């Protein structure tokens, strides 16, 4: 149109010349609302799995405890606590971490009396002389009965 | 002024915040401007079309071909001095600049109120009975008063135009039937009966008629454009011909801009231009030397350039791809950087791999450090760790931590 | 995984070498500019898809050279050092079945103008102002990630995702996994040889089908062949009138006048300023699909990878013991490990 | 365009001045079409 | 789960019935496809999901 001015054209056009540069600018005006409202469209399902992610993490990691690794953050998912932000959530997931490992030899099984024994729960884990059966994800051995 | 400022300009910002900006396809321009004509030496027959002694009949039109002549319309200044003259498929400034594949100039007398119906897509006993134009019709037609020239004392009775038909007459179609026309419903034989009409019609060109009724010599000069091999030419003077320079070319009219080459196609004598998936001229037949050149553009290759914040730095980087520094580049540098993405000029080249910064790509990533310059690495993963395996080995943690760590999701 | 990144000239696209309807463009303004927005935010995330992904542990763990895993043979998955691409024997199948126009992201104006500017796809992408941009990531840096998570599964099962990888003997890893399915860990060691020839026959099987059938890639060339019809498309629609009287831009210049040319000209703007809208939408509808796509695919690394799921048909038919990464092109594969 | 109905700019109108008023037609209701396929593929992806 | 599969006539619905409107039509050309391939990928995956 000869002009971005809606009033300019009408003050300087009759109603037949005035319709042709109208049209021009109700054409440009509308796809610019059209596209504005194509983006949001997409952008609102970028929030919606967001939020269908967070209504999940909710449901999981705070009103319970998840199994699933990383889900709830990196470690073992003890809890999680959320926090509400502008527009958002956060949420304090609390994780145990192995921290202070040592190496031990290992067995996968044992020969008392010409059988094979295999731990209820936990590992077989040697200090160099004597053998001991332990829980797998922290080391607090016991002996082997 | 320089890619940082581009991307001010593409930013609308004066500052710039730290990161990598794509900005304008790096593009050539062209050095000098090259025409090339078809070299016909001899003028148009302009004093045979706008001057013939006789002119002919409207429902008689008479159609001329003009061939092998230079278009060199100013000629006639002095003495034409037209009363219409209205181009369909051009714009008239452009005609010097144009060359014509095959051109006719159909020339007639009417009356001069009916010069309006020579424009396509009219209605009227000229339009609808003895000449029409296509709904397409490329060209210019021409119209002057003829009062002096055709008009005679006892009224001149030679130019006739056709009054009566069974239907309009298609574009361009010449009728000379003199038939007798049927008006009634009855059947008509012989030479005349009542509401038997003779379809033709003289005017009566008296030097006393009214203008209007004055007769108008008119001129309708039919032409097509860029689509066939040329044989009529504005008075341009071809330039000499150069390759492998980016140049504003004019083939037959047909400009343009882009680095001229000598190609290998083989065009059919009646082919002038190669056009591309685009539909993009991409080829095209010398008309002096006749010998198919291919055209291809000069713009090509992505520019992007690499900042630190303005408010840290004005200093930047250049990463041109489709570039192989192993230039066309903006400037030449004291340190280049081939790499899989591109040609990073501007910018250290650093064997110590640092956590990402700038994405470059290819695993190229840049960053500000030390006498501040921006430097460009192969991106680190991480620490490479080899892991203690054993067959019967195992770890076990004596020990634990409780970590909190917060997830932000919109 | 990822799809083409993508980039476009959006002047030099819709007014390519022609300063009048460059001048008649910023009549427009910023609608060239949030075309760019848009596709600078598609390929700005299809690096973070890739990260994501492959990305999840920042420490490149490596195979020790004694392979004693205890019988399993990951010889056929496990990086192939001498190749010039340090990926593992099945990576390169992935790598070879799928096939994509262009290699290396650079191709110079010389290998492509004159006599090439006619023929290619990609010269006539690039002289219209269509790019394709280079992932951060290259081929090889996804099989050191790729490498580092499938070498700290095998030397140290789970736990190199929950903290420091904890070594342990695979035989004893895959009882921790049986536990994890119900079955008692003594199951493992009694059936030890036969437990081991049948996942060294299934990854066998693996080769064989890879090499033997043609559509098992669709996923990744679906992905790369959609990329590559929406810019060949692209380019077609320069061939389009829009109701001017020519397709050419300069035909319309070197024809009419300013004021008729004007005309002329607006029609081809807006109508290869709708093209390029409709491109960039498309693609934003499509980064979408993949985004969903990489966020799965992130998800299963972590949970059928990085761990052992116990969810079901999660990570394939049958109950989860292990799965191990291998990289391919725009993608991930998975192989998951069950017991049946 | 002067009309909605396709046909009375045809019978109305020659070829060069309805080229002008069906041009309009075409563009306007192609990007009805293209305003329909766009909501759709979005909607799609609600579905998915 | 899913939702109704559409196919458009792109022709038909623009130009239902006229020839002159057709034949300019042509002039946009790959629109008329670039629409039926998304709707034809809306309908196909219907049956997938
Ligand atoms: C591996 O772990 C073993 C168990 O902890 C350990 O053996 C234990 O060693 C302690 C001394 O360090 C002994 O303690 C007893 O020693 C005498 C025995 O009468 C008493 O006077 C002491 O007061 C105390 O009761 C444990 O008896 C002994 N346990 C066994 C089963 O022998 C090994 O030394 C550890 N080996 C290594 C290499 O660290
Ligand atoms: C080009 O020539 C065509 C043939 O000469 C002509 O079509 C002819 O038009 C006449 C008059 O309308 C018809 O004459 C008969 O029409 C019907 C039968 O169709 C009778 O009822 C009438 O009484 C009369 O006898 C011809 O039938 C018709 N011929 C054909 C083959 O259709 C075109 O009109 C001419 N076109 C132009 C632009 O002049
Ligand atoms: C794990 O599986 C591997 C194959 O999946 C296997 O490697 C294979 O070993 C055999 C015998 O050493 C090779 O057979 C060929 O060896 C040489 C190589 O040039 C030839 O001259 C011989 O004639 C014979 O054809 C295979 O080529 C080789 N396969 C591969 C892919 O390298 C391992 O041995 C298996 N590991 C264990 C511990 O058994
Ligand atoms: C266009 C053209 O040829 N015009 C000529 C004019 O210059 C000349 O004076 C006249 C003499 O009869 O004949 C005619
Ligand atoms: C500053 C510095 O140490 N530069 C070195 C360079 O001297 C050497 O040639 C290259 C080999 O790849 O590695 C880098
Ligand atoms: C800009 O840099 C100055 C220091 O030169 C600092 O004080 C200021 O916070 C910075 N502002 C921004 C927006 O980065």
């Amino acid at each position: 149109a000869i002009s971005s001015v809606l009033n300019d054209i009408l003050s300087r056009l009759d109603k037949v010349e005035a319709e042709v540069q109208i049209d021009r600018l109700i054409t440009g005006r509308l796809q610019s609302l059209q596209t504005y409202v194509t983006q949001q469209l997409i952008r609102a399902a970028e929030i919606r799995a967001s939020a269908n992610l967070a209504a999940t993490k909710m449901s999981e990691c705070v009103l319970g405890q998840s199994k699933r690794v990383d889900f709830c953050g990196k470690g073992y998912h003890l809890m999680s606590f959320p926090q509400s932000a502008p527009h958002g959530v956060v949420f304090l997931h609390v994780t145990y971490v192995p921290a202070q490992e040592k190496n031990f030899t290992t067995a996968p099984a044992i020969c008392h009396d010409g059988k094979a024994h295999f731990p209820r729960e936990g590992v077989f884990v040697s200090n160099g002389t004597h053998w001991f059966v332990t829980q797998r994800n922290f080391y607090e051995p016991q002996i082997i009965t | 002024l320089d890619p940082l400022s581009e991307t001010k300009c593409t930013l609308k910002s004066f500052t710039v915040e730290k990161g990598i900006y794509q900005t304008s396809n790096f593009r050539v321009q062209p050095t000098e401007s090259i025409v090339r004509f078809p070299n016909i030496t001899n003028l148009c027959p302009f004093g045979e079309v706008f001057n013939a002694t006789r002119f002919a009949s409207v429902y008689a039109w008479n159609r001329k071909r003009i061939s092998n002549c230079v278009a060199d319309y100013s000629v006639l200044y002095n003495s034409a001095s037209f009363s219409t003259f209205k181009c369909y498929g051009v714009s008239p400034t452009k005609l010097n600049d144009l060359c014509f594949t095959n051109v006719y100039a159909d020339s007639f007398v009417i009356r001069g109120d009916e010069v309006r119906q020579i424009a396509p897509g009219q209605t009227g006993k000229i339009a609808d009975y003895n000449y029409k134009l296509p709904d397409d019709f490329t060209g210019c037609v021409i119209a002057w008063n003829s009062n002096n020239l055709d008009s005679k004392v006892g009224g001149n009775y030679n130019y006739l135009y056709r009054l009566f038909r069974k239907s309009n007459l298609k574009p361009f179609e010449r009728d000379i039937s003199t038939e007798i026309y049927q008006a009634g419903s009855t059947p008509c034989n012989g030479v005349e009966g009542f509401n038997c009409y003779f379809p033709l019609q003289s005017y009566g060109f008296q030097p006393t008629n009214g203008v209007g009724y004055q007769p108008y010599r008119v001129v309708v000069l039919s032409f097509e454009l860029l689509h066939a091999p040329a044989t009529v030419c504005g008075p341009k003077k071809s330039t000499n011909l150069v390759k492998n320079k980016c140049v504003n070319f004019n083939f037959n009219g047909l400009t343009g801009t882009g680095v001229l080459t000598e190609s290998n196609k083989k065009f059919l004598p009646f082919q002038q231009f190669g056009r591309d998936i685009a539909d993009t001229t991409d080829a095209v037949r010398d008309p002096q030397t006749l010998e198919i050149l291919d055209i291809t553009p000069c713009s090509f290759g992505g520019v992007s350039v690499i900042t630190p914040g303005t408010n840290t730095s004005n200093q930047v980087a250049v990463l041109y791809q489709d570039v192989n520094c192993t230039w066309r580049v903006y400037s030449t540098g004291s340190n280049v950087f081939q790499t899989r993405a591109g040609c990073l000029i501007g910018a250290e080249h650093v064997n110590n791999s640092y956590e990402c910064d700038i994405p470059i790509g290819a695993g190229i990533c840049a960053s500000y450090q030390t006498s501040q310059s921006i430097i460009a690495y192969t991106m680190s993963l991480g620490a490479e760790n080899s892991v203690a395996y054993s067959n019967n080995s195992i770890a076990i943690p004596t020990n634990f931590t409780i970590s909190v760590t917060t997830e932000i999701l919109p | 995984v990822s799809m083409t990144k993508t980039s476009v000239d959006c002047t030099m696209y819709i007014c390519g070498d022609s300063t009048e309807c460059s001048n008649l463009l910023l009549q427009y303004g910023s609608f060239c500019t949030q075309l760019n927005r848009a596709l600078t935010g598609i390929a700005v995330e299809q690096d973070k898809n890739t990260q994501e992904v492959f990305a999840q542990v920042k420490q490149i763990y490596k195979t020790p050279p004694i392979k004693d895993f205890g019988g399993f043979n990951f010889s056929q998955i496990l990086p192939d050092p001498s190749k010039p691409s340090k990926r593992s024997f099945i990576e390169d199948l992935l790598f070879n079945k799928v096939t994509l126009a262009d290699a290396g992201f650079i191709k110079q104006y010389g290998d492509c103008l004159g006599d090439i500017a006619a023929r290619d796809l990609i010269c006539a992408q690039k002289f219209n102002g269509l790019t394709v941009l280079p992932p951060l990531l290259t081929d090889e840096m996804i099989a050191q990630y790729t490498s580092a998570l499938l070498a700290g599964t095998i030397t140290s099962g789970w736990t190199f995702g929950a903290g420091a990888a904890l070594q342990i003997p695979f035989a004893m890893q895959m009882a921790y996994r049986f536990n994890g399915i119900g079955v008692t860990q003594n199951v493992l060691y009694e059936n030890q040889k036969l437990i081991a020839n049948q996942f060294n026959s299934a990854i066998g099987k693996i080769q064989d089908s890879l090499s033997s059938t043609a559509s098992a890639l669709g996923k990744l060339q679906d992905v790369v062949n959609q990329n590559a019809q929406a810019l060949n498309t692209l380019v077609k629609q320069l061939s389009s009138n829009f109701g001017a009287i020519s397709s050419v831009l300069n035909d319309i210049l070197s024809r009419l006048d300013k004021v008729e040319a004007e005309v002329q000209i607006d029609r081809l703007i807006t109508g290869r300023l709708q093209s390029l809208q409709t491109y960039v939408t498309q693609q934003l509808i499509r980064a979408a699909e993949i985004r969903a796509s990489a966020n799965l695919a992130a998800t299963k690394m972590s949970e059928c990878v990085l761990g052992q799921s116990k969810r079901v048909d999660f990570c394939g038919k049958g109950y989860h013991l292990m799965s191990f990464p291998q990289s391919a092109p725009h993608g991930v594969v998975f192989l998951h490990v069950t017991y049946v």
